[PDB]
């Protein structure tokens, strides 16, 4: 979740029917648009954003959340449009001797921006005395690993997280939805669809 | 400048039919300041809302 | 009582503005009528609404 992997999606027809149709999903909840109204509209500016996270943290993978991976891992913005994907992920990505390859952000000393990245191993300091670097009292490293074992239960077992983010009709679409193009008619009132825009 | 008077009243009421015209741009807090566009994104629960 | 008729233009003007100052004071519905308060005491998405 410190270092988010972000997929631009351009030039695609995209049928979203398969996403809300498929019950592997635990959470589908789509903020600035409608879920099925996605297979009628146009748009560019795509992103993927998968990360893995607790259980209990998919809460926070919304718009205006106060939390902890939400101020030092990963802030979505108040006027954020897409849709946040969660799923559980036990039989994967967890091992019963603990699987530790996933890491969080624990310290920082501000909140971050909407979708900004934080990838820096630089030490924190805790407390008043400086730590030039090194670890020591009150002296910690950021990134700590979750303990990840199937055996634990819900809410802090992991879960895989991908945010679909759009932008609506202010440039170029690339990706649209699977609607077949008509023939277009001279001189008639018609109720028209031109890459989303009715 | 010596007709002024009925041009005040000519560009009084052009200028409040372009503002009100203009009004139209505006979202008022809602995500979009098109109908057709909310009516195209949204499920009517919150497409009421806006 | 004698310039009661230019006295009630000006008290009238003075009492407009009063209430137009003390409409300030109201919250509207709001958690405070102070915006400082409400940017102290609340997040943005809150804060938005108030």
């Amino acid at each position: 979740v410190y270092a988010w992997n972000r997929k631009r999606i351009s030039n695609c027809v995209a049928d979203y029917s398969v996403l809300y149709n498929s019950a592997s999903f635990s959470t589908f909840k789509c903020y600035g648009v409608s879920p099925t109204k996605l297979n009628d509209l146009c748009f560019t500016n795509v992103y993927a954003d998968s990360f893995v996270i607790r259980g209990d943290e998919v809460r926070q993978i919304a718009p205006g959340q106060t939390g902890k991976i939400a101020d030092y891992n990963y802030k979505l913005p108040d006027d954020f449009t897409g849709c946040v994907i969660a799923w559980n992920s036990n039989n994967l990505d967890s091992k019963v001797g603990g699987n530790y390859n996933y890491r969080y952000r624990l310290f920082r000393k501000s909140n971050l921006k909407p979708f900004e990245r934080d990838i820096s191993t630089e030490i924190y300091q805790a407390g008043s005395k400086p730590c030039n670097g090194v670890e020591g009292f009150n002296c910690y490293f950021p990134l700590q690993s979750y303990g990840f074992q199937p055996t634990n239960g819900v809410g802090y077992q992991p879960y895989r997280v991908v945010v679909l983010s759009f932008e609506l009709l202010h440039a170029p679409a690339t990706v649209c939805g699977p609607k077949k193009s008509t023939n277009l008619v001279k001189n008639k009132c018609v109720n028209f669809n031109f890459n989303g825009l009715t | 400048s010596a007709l002024g008077k009925l041009q005040n009243v000519v560009n009084q009421n052009a200028q409040a039919l372009n503002t009100l015209v203009k009004q139209l741009s505006s979202n008022f807090g809602a995500i979009s300041s098109v109908l057709n566009d909310i009516l195209s994104r949204l499920d009517p629960p919150e497409a009421e809302v806006q």
